[PDB]
């Protein structure tokens, strides 16, 4: 069950060459806010998110592997712009590629394109008129481009392993388990698995599931040899994420949003 | 449908294989992994050797994926280091850079058994211990190797890293870890049908190729004989060598599935006289030296009760004298033939 590299993170790829500045992150950002606004761009990073999720879903990969493929998505359009390479096409390319790092089953041709095609059709249709327009060798040249920006970095590290062992040391994993998982899943509509070690976001999650049951666990944070202050950042972002949640409508809002995307230009 | 400016600025920009490397006509390797050449730079900056490996097949296979993947991550100098990955958009292959080991273990044997051992004193210990080391390293990091033998432990020939061991082709892709998805290097219970690879597999392994180092001959030494595990012929030759195992010494054999099989095929009695002690002697190793101690506890035919790398490593035999070196060619001269271009 996924051990390879479990205890390397400090010497990984992910931590010396994709724990990124948020400034850096930022200044990248500038070219497509150009187009869109701050507040746009934030809602087409959860809109695509959920998409990765439902392709996920359908396909019935494992969440961690679904996480991964979330991740390749970020670290692309970390780096570059939205015109770039369609992101429509490029969610069902980084499940793809994500799900051939596991040895555990595999993901064939003619399933990926089918499971693209029924998501976008009857659970995105709000954002999509059209049908999937790509077939799979648009996959293949694709999977191409995103192996060759992530430096071929692709052994991916998340939270849930060390709230696994979180939970399991306080005692209370039947009580707190199920709630600090889902919130892990919500980080993800974030850009914290850019900016912090996954166990600080694993730390924040299982400290905000410890708020909202109001079970007093202040001895048990106090224990741990952390940042604290690196906490309540991210603890900030996760309760900014859900006032954000509340005042967005995805379903009325993500078919405008996507026609103000910079569009890739044509060859001359 | 993507970007033109961002496509042409790329294509630009992307190093090909071909531009930075020079390798037409200096093919060492071909096989199921693909091509294998010896190569240098066109571009004089660099002035030593590299192996180009392109990866057998097209576009990005569950192997090639799991390859890079590890590959990427893992940093040790007992196992070969990915330098560099140049993705051909053309054709859609692969090619994978590597330093150059002029040397492995399949070439030195056959050469002292060729002749008519081992001449460095400690060659054969320090080879081992780095083995080890290797394996060790990629065992702490959850990877098995899943195909040891003397053919993929290379080691470096005159440079820098002058003999050092450089563990090589590990079976990165198998499908649900399965086994079932030569035989001569195949722990007893992969013949007997077991379901999963796991580390014990490759200590086995180690044990045979030092077995070899001693003796120059492979001790499970047998014919070529499936879509089945179970190999009678195998398996009789590792009797032969080690003896029939008692109920005592491999208690859970009654749980793998071939065990009915081996009942129906086998009779204890033949094995009587043969033990790993008769089968050495007769090699010339004394069964009360430190290294036959050793080799017994990687030779233990219940996985359970086998010996892990890391307390291996901790041996006494490693301890008495000589002491490994970093060099297992102690800096002695090199006998051994370089590389012939296919
Ligand atoms: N010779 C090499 N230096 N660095 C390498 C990195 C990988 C490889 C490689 O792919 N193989 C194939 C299988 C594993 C053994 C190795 C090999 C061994 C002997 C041989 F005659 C040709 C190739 C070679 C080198």
């Amino acid at each position: 069950d996924d051990k390879a590299m479990a205890g390397n993170f400090w010497q990984s790829s992910h931590y010396l060459q994709w724990i990124l500045d948020k400034q850096d992150l930022l200044k990248e950002r500038q070219k497509d806010l150009k187009f869109l606004s701050e507040e746009e761009y934030w809602k087409l990073q959860i809109f695509f998110t959920n998409v990765i999720q439902a392709l996920g879903e359908h396909l019935k990969l494992r969440q961690q592997v679904i996480a991964t493929a979330t991740v390749y998505f970020k670290r692309f359009y970390a780096r570059y712009s939205l015109k770039s390479i369609d992101p429509v096409l490029m969610a069902p390319t980084c499940v793809f590629l994500a799900s051939k790092v596991e040895e555990f089953g595999v993901v064939s041709n003619t399933r990926l394109i089918a499971a693209a095609t029924s998501v976008l059709k009857t659970r995105f249709s709000y954002a999509f008129p059209k049908e999937f327009p790509y077939r799979m060798n648009h996959i293949l040249e694709c999977e191409f481009y995103l192996l060759e920006l992530m430096d071929c970095c692709l052994i991916v590290y998340h939270p849930y392993r060390p709230l696994l062992q979180y939970v399991q040391d306080m005692g209370q994993e039947d009580m707190l388990l199920p709630l600090a998982w889902r919130i892990v899943n919500d980080t993800y509509r974030t850009d914290l698995c850019l900016l912090y070690p996954p166990f600080m976001i694993a730390l924040a999650c299982l400290h905000v599931a410890c708020v909202v049951q109001q079970k007093d666990a202040r001895q048990w944070f106090a224990e741990l040899s952390v940042d604290m202050e690196k906490i309540l950042e991210i603890i900030r972002v996760i309760l900014k994420l859900y006032e954000q949640w509340k005042n967005f409508d995805e379903r009325k809002e993500m078919a405008t949003i996507l026609s103000k995307m910079p569009k890739p230009k044509p060859p001359p | 449908k993507m970007d033109y400016d961002f496509k042409v600025k790329l294509s630009s920009e992307r190093e090909r294989v071909e531009d930075l490397f020079e390798y037409e006509g200096c093919k060492v390797g071909r096989g199921t992994y693909g091509h294998v050449y010896k190569a240098k730079r066109k571009d004089g900056k660099d002035d030593k050797d590299y192996a180009l490996k392109q990866i057998e097949g097209t576009g990005i296979s569950m192997s090639a994926c799991r390859e890079i993947a590890l590959l990427r991550e893992l940093k040790h100098p007992n196992v070969i280091s990915l330098q560099k990955v140049f993705l051909s958009h053309a054709d859609r292959k692969v090619w994978l850079l590597f330093d150059y080991a002029e040397h492995d273990l399949w070439h030195i044997i056959k050469f002292h058994r060729a002749s008519k051992v081992q001449l460095p004193r400690g060659m054969v210990k320090s080879l081992l211990y780095q083995i080890l080391d290797g394996i060790h390293y990629l065992h702490a990091n959850w990877v098995l190797h899943r195909d040891l033998k003397p053919a993929n432990i290379l080691v470096m020939g005159e440079g820098p890293e002058r003999g050092r061991v450089k563990i090589a082709d590990m079976g990165f892709a198998r499908l649900f870890n399965s086994p079932l998805k030569t035989f001569w290097y195949r722990a007893p219970e992969l013949l007997l049908g077991a379901r999963h690879y796991t580390k014990a597999i490759d200590i086995w392994a180690i044990g045979c190729i030092f077995a070899e180092l001693l003796t120059s001959e492979p001790i499970f030494h047998c014919r070529q004989e499936t879509s089945n595990p179970y190999h009678h012929d195998q398996l009789d030759r590792i009797f032969n060598v080690m003896g029939f195992p008692a109920d005592k010494d491999w208690e859970d054999i009654k749980k793998m599935p071939e065990h009915s099989t081996l009942m129906k095929d086998f009779r204890r009695n033949t094995y009587t006289n043969c033990s790993l002690i008769k089968y050495m002697e007769k090699h010339k190793v004394k069964p009360d030296s430190k290294a036959f101690h050793l080799l017994q506890k990687l030779l233990t035919m219940d996985p359970i009760k086998r010996i892990t790398s890391e307390q291996a490593m901790q041996d006494p035999y490693f301890l008495e004298d000589p002491l490994p070196t970093s060099d297992v060619f102690a800096g002695c001269q090199i006998p051994y033939p370089k590389r012939e271009f296919l």
